[PDB]
RNA sequence: ACUCUGGUUUCUCUUCAGAUCGCAUAAAUCUUUCGCCUUUUACUAAAGAUUUCCGUGGAGAGGAACAACUCUGAGUCUUAACCCAAUUUUUUGAGCCUUGCCUUGGCAAGGCUA
RNA sequence: GGCCUCCGAACG
């Protein structure tokens, strides 16, 4: 109904979780039905490495949780 | 050796008269003339000296009453109507030749 | 009709980006053509394998499915999608 | 809040008691001094009421001294709209139909003076009985009805859906019978074509420019030598600028070095000039109102084809399987031909500035409802010698105020006239051009 | 929507196409659906010691192909 | 004070950031620049001001003055053309989704100020012609036309003014297909007409030529009518849309069945009815059925305005309600990326064609320059007038390398050659100018396969002068510069009446001859000097 | 498809308008040039800077008149007939074994499947 | 091929 759900997270520091156990940490700009994910200044968790923008595909996706307020 | 301005001119029939009895003051010996279509609006390319083209634009568009816009441009060569150094040539210094 | 992230990805074509299969296999180079399924056809590549080793391959184009993410060059972060 | 006292009683009264002198207006005296004081009062109050003959009907309300010396009229001019031009330029057509008719035309003239003994208390009777002059149009046919309703008018539009809907003037509107119609009387009166190269090379920029290099033309106005004082000149300035022996083509035309400052290497110093050429458009002139929306002008396409070149990918399948029609091809579906006068309002997307201007604002009506003077602007030689000066001069005054321009400087503040009436001075009331101008005719005697 | 994947600048050219679970085939593209199924013609199927087969002209799915790859310049 | 113009110190525009475009144009290879002129005075400034418009938030109104900004040129501008053509770039999104850098450049009208168009249009590797539908094809149009087929530069053909010339006209759809048509026929007819090879296809089929009118300020095109109405509804059809939108075909009842040949009843052409038919009714839903037709056309077709907005009059309405269905450019961008080459594969021509020495070590050293970086070879465009008239800035193409503020170039003249340069001189390079809308960007180091205006190089920089590395880097510097097309004829000498004021008529003559490279400014035998133009 | 938000004309006061022209815009003063002139007011016609009239525009505040008319941005803005999913998510296939690391728990890697 | 400054009232 309201649909802010996925509104209200904008901009903020997501840390997500995939379906292999991957970690993705990054400002989190836009999605889409298709639950693709835009991600700045991403980083990689398992072991850390230097991402950048990253666009994640909805399918390999589990859950996302708020790491903090925006930069 | 001097070139030959053309000039192309948008106006109705009579400013295209007009303009045709312009170049003739001026002594100039045109290109063509056709009724440009699209809207019935009369093209005339005109091929005439450069020692005469000056004013032609301002004349032309004064004695269409704000009509016939043309521009020219340098075209080909002249060959002149004789060779110089005739010693009969010097008549008077405001008559035209 | 189309989500912001594929329009991004629109946006991107013509740029040195890094794309992961499912399988791991990591891709590299220019991407030429994007669709909106995130079909990827890409020029000068250089694989990285599960193992390590690496290799150059002319043209690759991947299905929308299969890929797991894509990196995109920084230029992209500024603007036009930027809203608040 | 100022309410409009009783006409009769402040008017009647104060001007019955007030010329009385006596022992009446004793005390009223130096009140009198300050009317006859004050100058502007009635010039403005009476150039500010203006009936006009385009209409028949009284005048506005007027604050009237509560000592009964003198009144005010403050009325804004609130000019309408073009459909109001061509109320008094239709007045102008009818007014020409009537100089046609009446062989034996009438005398006027007459300032009914003999002396002065004309104190005239017969404004009652001019309230009892009325004129019902002017007027006189009955022309339209079944289209211009509502600016027919709005023809005669002091607010032409009280309250509507497109009006100013004010209490005198604010911003205009009107549907599109009304530019239809204004284009109609308007027409009937003095009508400006497209502008094109024919409403340039001749005033405004043209003019600045000619008045600028000092330099007549194929008739106009004239101005000053401007910088120039008398002479200046050098033996051998004028040995190296011009030659004895020099190529002779053109008797130096004028007009070639009047749009051309290269030209002319005189006094360059302080001029606008050189506009280059128009746009060169072609506007379709109207016609009868039939059919076809296109006016078959002379075309002749190169015919057609003739074997020149196609499109590529002919194939049928391709063709009727490269497109769903699972809704409508077409945008709407409507006749976009002669569908509410759209030839009406084709030609009404070409109009005049007030024409073109569709909904107005405001203007002054009584400053510059003239559209005459861009009328006369090049005239051609169907006039007399003495109205060919006449038009050069009329030419020579909107010159005047066309280069004049304007320091548009700020300014203290406005409605003192009307802000005058905080304190107790005077009363307003709704007054009519006879009572008023002759309550100002008396404020004068 | 429904646009086809665009492949007519690798048509008639020889492909290396990567499969699902190791499986690797290559061959000639002689066109292409929607669904991404693919017809290859010579196609030569990889196995993982090394050895080759011809196995003719075959439809490949387009569920079970990682990514697609030219051998040749288009 | 009363500097003639202002070309800076404006505000940012919308949507635009100056790291990710200016990165991005000097970076990838999606930029390009192009120059459209057509037919002289056929309102060409009016693309940039409708580009400008949708691009800068802020832009002029045209209800109470031309879009164009205010303060260019005064009278020269507001006259007609007047500047020789300026420099300009913006980022244009394209109808594909994706954004593009596009440099244009204005091209004035008159006869010597087209050659110094054309010496203008020598830097930018491409080139539109902006021809009005109710004249057609101008003088400028056959001369452009010619002049652009001998520098083998692609042309892309734009219509300006069709709805202007269709509706002042009343032209009917069959004369309005047929006129637009034979206009087509001319343009490609004389383009196959010139020389060299017919693989230009002017067609609208092809995206060469774009349906655009100033008086709406509306582009379209083919790609642009297929993506809208496909966008409205079958979106399924986009190529297979475009390619069979005009042809020639007509709608048959089978739902579509498009018909190659014979009437079949249903329309002379399928542009008319599927095109015009929805063109011209946008424009005949105005005027008389304006205010009436209002709620109907505009429900059916989603536009929306506000109370006293549609009531304002009816060409701001007409603009207004062009904006909010045309109004985005989509026509110029993907027919320009579709036409417009890449900067390599236009280039290697272009450096061909362009620089005296070719091959190895030059054409080499541009091949490599192109893409990634060059060794600082900057082959440049022109000089303008800055703000203030003391000195003038340079406003050029950039042929190679990343230019540094303050790095040394050794720029060599016109009769100095690649063997032995005579006007070989080292500069250094006070600031980068990027000239966009009516302001400009100032960069440190602006990299290769960019035209940006640059300062400190005045006295040594005459007419077209090619700059090169200090290190000395041979194999063709100094590239030749462009060709006018045009012979002077006019001669004007011009002499001072004080005779103190000869200093100030030499330098004034070569500053005004190096703002005017198209003038000739020859001291006469006798002590004159004597001036030649067109 | 629910709820909170909740409007138009006119009259005054206080600021801003060296403005894209406050569209067809008047008059005065002074420094001079000039016109005719027997001294002055008036006055012939050009430049410059100093200004007033008729106006006019923007913002804020205070009033009455049908105001109870309607707009407004948002707020979780809770619906059944019928045929369908082989590239994005409700018709979609994962697990086991072995080795190494970790205090174990657990993590990484390879292999096995049918 | 055209251009047409003119323009009076008191006092003294």
């Amino acid at each position: 109904g309201k649909s802010s759900k996925m509104l209200q997270h904008i901009d903020y520091r997501m840390r997500c979780i995939l379906q292999d156990g991957r970690i993705f940490i990054g400002t989190f700009k836009a999605f889409d039905k298709h639950m693709n994910l835009i991600l700045c200044d991403c980083d990689e968790f398992r072991e850390k490495r230097v991402l950048g923008l990253v666009l994640l595909r909805g399918e390999n996706l589990v859950s996302m949780t708020v790491e903090g307020p925006p930069p | 050796m001097e070139p030959y301005y053309f000039v192309e001119v948008q106006a109705p029939a009579d400013c295209v008269s007009a303009v045709y009895t312009v170049l003739a003051r001026r002594r100039g010996h045109v290109t063509q003339d056709a009724p440009i279509p699209g809207s019935p609006l009369y093209t005339i390319k005109a091929f005439i000296p450069a020692i005469d083209s000056f004013g032609f634009e301002t004349d032309l568009r004064t004695h269409t009453q704000g009509q016939a816009f043309s521009l020219s441009v340098f075209h080909h060569w002249q060959i002149v109507p004789g060779d110089p150094l005739d010693k009969s040539i010097v008549i008077r210094p405001l008559e035209p030749q | 009709s189309i989500g912001v992230p594929i329009k991004v990805l629109h946006e991107a074509e013509g740029h040195i980006v890094t794309c992961e299969t499912n399988t791991g296999e990591v891709y590299r180079g220019k991407l030429i053509e994007a669709e909106d399924n995130m079909n990827c056809q890409m020029s000068n590549i250089t694989v990285t394998y599960r193992d390590g080793r690496v290799a150059q391959l002319e043209q690759v184009y991947i299905r929308g499915s299969k890929i797991r993410f894509l990196i995109l060059p920084d230029m992209l972060k500024n603007a036009p999608m930027l809203k608040s | 809040q100022k309410e409009d006292m009783p006409p009769e009683h402040v008017r009647k009264i104060i001007r019955d008691h007030g010329d009385m002198t006596n022992r009446k207006f004793r005390h009223d005296k130096r009140v009198y001094l300050g009317a006859l004081k004050y100058m502007p009062h009635a010039v403005l109050k009476l150039l500010e009421n203006m009936p006009m003959p385009w209409e028949q009907i009284r005048d506005v309300p007027v604050l009237y001294h509560i000592t009964g010396a003198i009144s005010f009229v403050n009325e804004i001019p609130w000019v309408i709209e073009p459909v109001y031009i061509s109320q008094w330029g239709s007045m102008w057509i009818m007014m020409r139909r009537e100089k046609r008719d009446r062989r034996h035309f009438k005398r006027m003239r007459f300032p009914p003076f003999d002396d002065e003994e004309p104190p005239l208390d017969y404004a009652d009777n001019i309230l009892d009985v009325e004129p019902l002059e002017a007027i006189q149009l009955e022309l339209d046919p079944e289209e211009d009805a509502p600016v027919l309703d709005w023809f005669y008018d002091h607010q032409p539009l009280r309250d509507s859906r497109k009006y100013v809907n004010g209490s005198t003037y604010q911003r205009w509107q009107f549907t599109l019978p009304m530019m239809s119609t204004l284009y109609r009387l308007a027409n009937q009166l003095l009508t400006d074509l497209v502008d094109d190269n024919y409403f340039y090379l001749f005033d405004l920029k043209a003019f600045f420019t000619s008045k600028a290099l000092n330099m007549a033309i194929p008739g106009g106005p004239k101005f000053e030598p401007l910088v120039r004082d008398i002479n200046l000149q050098d033996e051998d300035w004028n040995e190296f600028n011009d030659i004895n022996k020099i190529i002779i083509r053109q008797p130096i035309r004028t007009e070639y070095k009047i749009a051309f400052p290269y030209l002319y290497n005189n006094l360059p110093h302080h001029v606008h000039l050189t506009w280059y050429h128009t746009p060169n458009v072609v506007f379709i002139k109207t016609e009868d109102p039939d059919l076809p929306a296109f006016y078959f002008d002379p075309l002749i396409n190169p015919i057609s084809h003739r074997h020149s070149v196609k499109s590529q990918e002919p194939l049928p399948d391709d063709d009727e399987e490269f497109e769903l029609p699972e809704f409508v091809e077409p945008f709407l579906k409507d006749t976009p031909l002669y569908t509410d006068n759209t030839a009406n309002g084709i030609a009404l997307l070409w109009a005049p500035r007030p024409f073109n201007l569709r909904s107005g604002r405001t203007r002054r009506a009584l400053d510059i409802p003239l559209v005459k003077n861009w009328y006369r602007e090049h005239c051609p030689a169907g006039q007399p010698v003495k109205v060919r000066v006449s038009y050069q001069k009329l030419l020579k005054y909107y010159v005047l105020n066309a280069l004049k321009h304007r320091p548009p400087k700020a300014q203290k503040k406005r409605y003192l006239f009307r802000s005058f009436k905080a304190t107790k001075f005077f009363q307003s009331t709704k007054l009519d051009w006879v009572e008023v101008g002759l309550q100002v005719c008396r404020q004068g005697y | 929507k429904a646009h086809p994947p665009e492949l007519k600048k690798f048509m008639d050219k020889k492909l290396s196409l990567k499969l699902n679970g190791g499986r690797h085939v290559q061959g000639i593209l002689r066109g292409f659906d929607p669904f991404m199924n693919l017809v290859i013609d010579e196609c030569v199927e990889m196995a993982t010691s090394g050895q080759q087969n011809n196995i003719g002209m075959v439809v490949i799915r387009g569920n079970s192909i990682i990514m697609l790859e030219a051998l040749e310049r288009v | 004070t009363k500097k003639f113009t202002l070309m800076e110190q404006t505000l940012p525009v919308t949507v635009y950031e100056m790291d990710f475009l200016a990165d991005l144009m000097d970076n990838s290879e999606l930029i390009r620049n192009v120059t459209l002129c057509g037919h002289l005075h056929h309102g060409k400034t009016c693309f940039v001001d409708c580009l400008i418009e949708q691009t800068h938030p802020e832009i002029r109104k045209r209800y109470d003055q031309d879009l164009c900004y205010t303060d260019i040129l005064f009278t020269e501008q507001e006259r007609g053309v007047g500047i020789k053509s300026t420099p300009v770039t913006v980022v244009l999104p394209d109808t594909k989704g994706k954004s593009y850098l596009f440099n244009i450049m204005d091209t004035p009208g008159h006869v010597n100020f087209s050659d110094e168009v054309t010496a203008g249009l020598r830097i930018s590797d491409g080139v539109v012609l902006f021809i009005d539908a109710a004249e057609g094809v101008m003088l400028n149009t056959e001369r452009l036309i010619k002049h652009a087929v001998q520098e083998r530069l692609a042309v892309t053909v734009c219509i300006n003014k069709i709805d202007r010339l269709i509706l002042e006209l009343k032209l009917p759809p069959t004369d309005a297909y047929y006129k637009l048509r034979h206009i087509v026929d001319e343009v490609n007819g004389l383009i196959s007409m010139y020389s060299t090879d017919e693989n230009l296809i002017l067609s609208p089929l092809l995206g060469n030529v774009c349906f655009s009118s100033s008086q709406y300020s509306i582009c379209f095109t083919l790609g642009s009518f297929a993506k809208i109405y496909a966008d409205t509804f079958g979106d399924i059809n986009y190529q297979e849309f475009a390619k069979r939108l005009w042809g020639d075909i007509y709608f048959n009842p089978k739902t579509r069945k498009f018909t190659k040949k014979a009437p079949t009843s249903s329309s002379q052409r399928s542009f008319v009815e599927f095109i015009l038919e929805p063109l011209y009714k946008i424009l005949a839903q105005v005027v008389g059925d304006v205010d009436t037709s209002l709620p109907r056309t505009l429900d059916e077709l989603g536009i929306h305005l506000t109370k006293e907005e549609l009531k304002l009059n009816i060409r701001p309405l007409l603009r207004l309600v062009c904006k909010k269905f045309f109004g985005e450019f989509t026509g110029f961008v993907d027919m320009c990326v579709q036409h417009i080459p890449s900067p390599k594969v236009g280039a290697k021509p272009k450096i061909e064609h362009t620089y005296t020495g070719g091959v190895d070590s030059d054409l080499g050293e541009a091949m490599s320059d192109c893409d990634p970086d060059g060794p600082l070879m900057c082959h440049t465009t022109k000089m303008y007038s800055t703000d203030d008239g003391v000195q003038f800035h340079a406003f050029g193409r950039v042929l190679s390398g990343t230019i540094h503020a303050g790095q040394p170039v050794k720029v060599l003249g016109e009769n100095y050659t690649l063997e032995d340069e005579e006007d070989s001189q080292i500069c250094t390079v006070g600031r980068l100018w990027i000239s966009v809308a009516r302001y400009h960007i100032e960069v440190n180091r602006v990299p290769a396969g960019n035209w940006v205006l640059i300062e400190g190089v005045d006295q040594p920089i005459v007419k077209t002068a090619t700059i090169t590395e200090p290190r000395g880097n041979e194999e063709a510097q100094i590239f030749r510069p462009l060709k006018f097309n045009t012979t002077s004829v006019i001669k004007i000498a011009v002499e001072p009446v004080n005779p103190s004021e000869l200093p100030k008529m030499l330098d004034g003559l070569r500053k005004v001859n190096k703002s005017y490279p198209s003038l000739t400014t020859k001291v006469e035998e006798s002590g004159e000097h004597v001036i030649l133009g067109t």
